[PDB]
């Protein structure tokens, strides 16, 4: 089985250097090219560069030439992508992907394109520091009612929100976080529920922020 | 069941080196001393493997490449070699693990009137990568003036014909060559010996 | 050297229909070295076509790539639920020196209109303690996505102070949900009393307003 694995998510400060890795297995790593592709949040794919690990023949896009360095270590079947001084505009998902040349015949037939992709390495470059979230209720009042919790002011991302320890799943909507101008994230998790259950069912939202090891449960009652 | 080596070694037709053929050998037992104990091979050298210790060893994937080149070009069928064939037609990696087998085939690949169906790539803008098979026919720009896809002076069809007349020198006579590739991956073995 | 332009930008279709996706090149990709990819939310892209017309291993036959020169096309004949995603085209004509993607084309499941069930929320005192007031307006289970959410504070237009976040199409009923969060300071929260959220949508006969008075 062919597998490309990328290193974990990165949260950095502007000016810091960063190196991320892409390790392949299940095939001759030196025989296929490895490309790097950028996907800024909510945007399309951009080709950054490509490297042939057999001899480290490296080719960059002119938009990334000198911006970044692409290398490889044959002995551990790993391709690298590294910045010398990260910038806020570098916040993006970074994919490594295997690309057989249009001439490569190692399988007995021709192939093309980025046929296998890594799961991506999320890179967040911000001036903000690690901070747990602040949880506030969205209370219902005045035969279906909506209630939830406002998970505000937290960094870096992500946060998970469950209801009643994962028992209340129907009707839940955990919204995508937005980037406050404060360089800090915030979202809301809502859930619609019968209005007759307001006095007959307790509703607890379970918020978890692994970067700050902040795990809080808030009860949500009529105002 | 035994590995079908006769399908490639004993094949009636061989490919031109530029469009070399690849046959993957899988799910079978391979007796290599049968091949090693044949006096009918001009060349049979192995890299990264002992040819005797090959009957007691397993590999994840085994490939058999076959093509026709000149006798004096068999040297180019080796890791790290340089020349028209090794750089533009068939390149082996530096860490190649396998065996290169060749024999004279002037009897089969050069009849009365020569044989001009065997081709090789004489020109390329860059060297091949290992195990690449370039079958394109872009007109090659040898000089300063651009070509624009038309043949002319300094603008050549990239594939050139081998001579292969029956009374050529031994080094310009056609040779049939089979390359066995022994790839070892952290994966189940598909080819072993007795 | 070569620019790739995809058309259209976004398209809404039901299943069973045919999707015709175009990909333009500023020069001629005379090698037909063009590929098509599919990307679903929170997932790496997946190779569908290479060489402009050859399907990758495992790709169903409803995906067909065509074209040469400057126009290339990805045709998906019998759309299924799992087909609605983003699609990209790649050129790699000058191998290995230059690759270029198109901006992408988003496929969107068509569905019956669904009206947004609007809810409004005031701050919870415990938030007001910290000197900041967030004013949440929730739009739940609606289609299509286009919804016009305007905030009245004492019946005056608000601009530049609300953030709105949309969910993805639900896996089961294909509807959208929208949250709109106004953020103001505590002083600016108490200089006013009426907080209203007016919602305009195809599925509503008239704009619906959910309002409240501070301290009530
Ligand atoms: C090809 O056929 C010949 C018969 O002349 C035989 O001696 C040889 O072993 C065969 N090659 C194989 C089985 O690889």
């Amino acid at each position: 089985q062919v597998q490309l694995v990328q290193s974990g998510a990165e949260v950095k400060k502007p000016g810091e250097s960063l190196k991320i890795s892409c390790k392949g297995s299940g095939y001759s790593f030196t025989s296929y090219w490895i490309g790097w592709v950028r996907q800024m949040p909510g945007k399309g794919l951009e080709w950054m560069g490509i490297i042939y690990p057999g001899d480290s023949d490296t080719r960059y896009s002119p938009s990334f030439q000198g911006q970044v360095t692409i290398s490889a270590d044959k002995s551990i079947s790993t391709a690298y992508l590294q910045w010398s001084s990260l910038k806020a505009s570098d916040t993006a998902m970074y994919y490594c992907a295997r690309h057989p040349s249009p001439y490569y015949y190692g399988s007995g037939s021709y192939s093309g394109g980025f046929d296998y992709w890594g799961q991506g390495t999320l890179v967040t470059v911000s001036s903000a520091s690690t901070k747990g979230p602040s949880v506030f209720p969205l209370a219902p009042s005045s035969g279906t009612a909506a209630l939830g919790c406002l998970v505000k002011d937290y960094f870096p991302e992500p946060v998970t929100v469950s209801w009643n320890s994962g028992a209340l799943t129907s009707g839940v909507h955990t919204f995508p976080a937005v980037l406050q101008s404060s360089g800090l994230y915030s979202l809301s998790s809502v859930v619609t529920v019968p209005s007759s259950s307001l006095g007959t069912q307790t509703y607890i939202c379970n918020v978890n922020h692994k970067p700050s090891n902040t795990k809080v449960d808030k009860k949500v009652e009529p105002k | 069941n035994l590995c079908p080596f006769g399908e490639v070694f004993n094949a009636t037709r061989f490919a031109s080196v530029y469009a070399w053929n690849r046959k993957r050998i899988s799910n079978c037992v391979a007796d290599y001393s049968v091949l090693y104990n044949s006096a009918s091979f001009s060349t049979f050298k192995c890299y990264g493997v002992s040819p005797t210790k090959l009957n007691d060893l397993c590999f994840t994937n085994v490939y058999a490449d076959s093509f026709v080149i000149r006798g004096d070009e068999v040297r180019q069928i080796a890791p790290g070699q340089t020349g028209k064939i090794a750089d533009y037609n068939y390149k082996l990696p530096d860490d190649f693990t396998g065996c290169v087998i060749a024999w004279n085939s002037n009897n089969l690949d050069s009849k009365v009137g020569g044989n001009y169906n065997y081709l090789y790539r004489l020109f390329r803008k860059s060297n091949l990568k290992p195990f690449e098979r370039d079958i394109s026919t872009e007109i090659y720009q040898a000089g300063s003036t651009p070509c624009n896809g038309v043949e002319g002076f300094n603008c050549y069809f990239p594939l050139q014909s081998y001579g292969f007349q029956p009374t050529n020198g031994v080094g310009y006579q056609p040779y049939r060559v089979v390359v066995l590739s022994f790839e070892l991956l952290h994966a189940p073995a598909t080819v072993c010996g007795p | 050297d070569i620019v790739m332009t995809q058309s259209p930008g976004t398209l809404s279709l039901s299943p069973g229909e045919r999707a015709t996706l175009s990909c333009r090149a500023s020069q001629s990709v005379s090698s037909s070295y063009l590929a098509w990819y599919q990307q679903k939310p929170g997932q790496a892209p997946r190779l569908l076509i290479y060489g402009a017309s050859t399907r990758a291993t495992g790709i169903p036959a409803r995906f067909s790539g065509s074209g040469s020169g400057t126009e290339f096309t990805l045709t998906i004949s019998s759309l299924q639920s799992e087909d609605f995603a983003v699609y990209y085209c790649q050129q790699y004509d000058n191998w290995p020196l230059m690759h270029t993607f198109g901006q992408g084309t988003k496929l969107e499941i068509k569905r019956t209109a669904a009206a947004p069930s609007v809810f409004i929320f005031p701050p919870s005192d415990e938030q007001l303690k910290s000197g900041t007031a967030s004013v949440v307006c929730l739009l739940n289970n609606f289609y299509p996505r286009e919804a016009k959410v305007q905030w009245k504070v004492d019946n005056a237009l608000q601009s530049g102070n609300s953030q709105e976040s949309v969910t993805e199409q639900d896996s089961k009923d294909s509807t959208y949900s929208l949250s709109s969060t106004l953020t103001l300071s505590k002083a600016d929260y108490e200089k006013h009393k009426l907080y209203a959220c007016e919602v305009t949508h195809q599925g509503l006969s008239s704009p619906v307003t959910k309002s409240f008075n501070r301290g009530e």
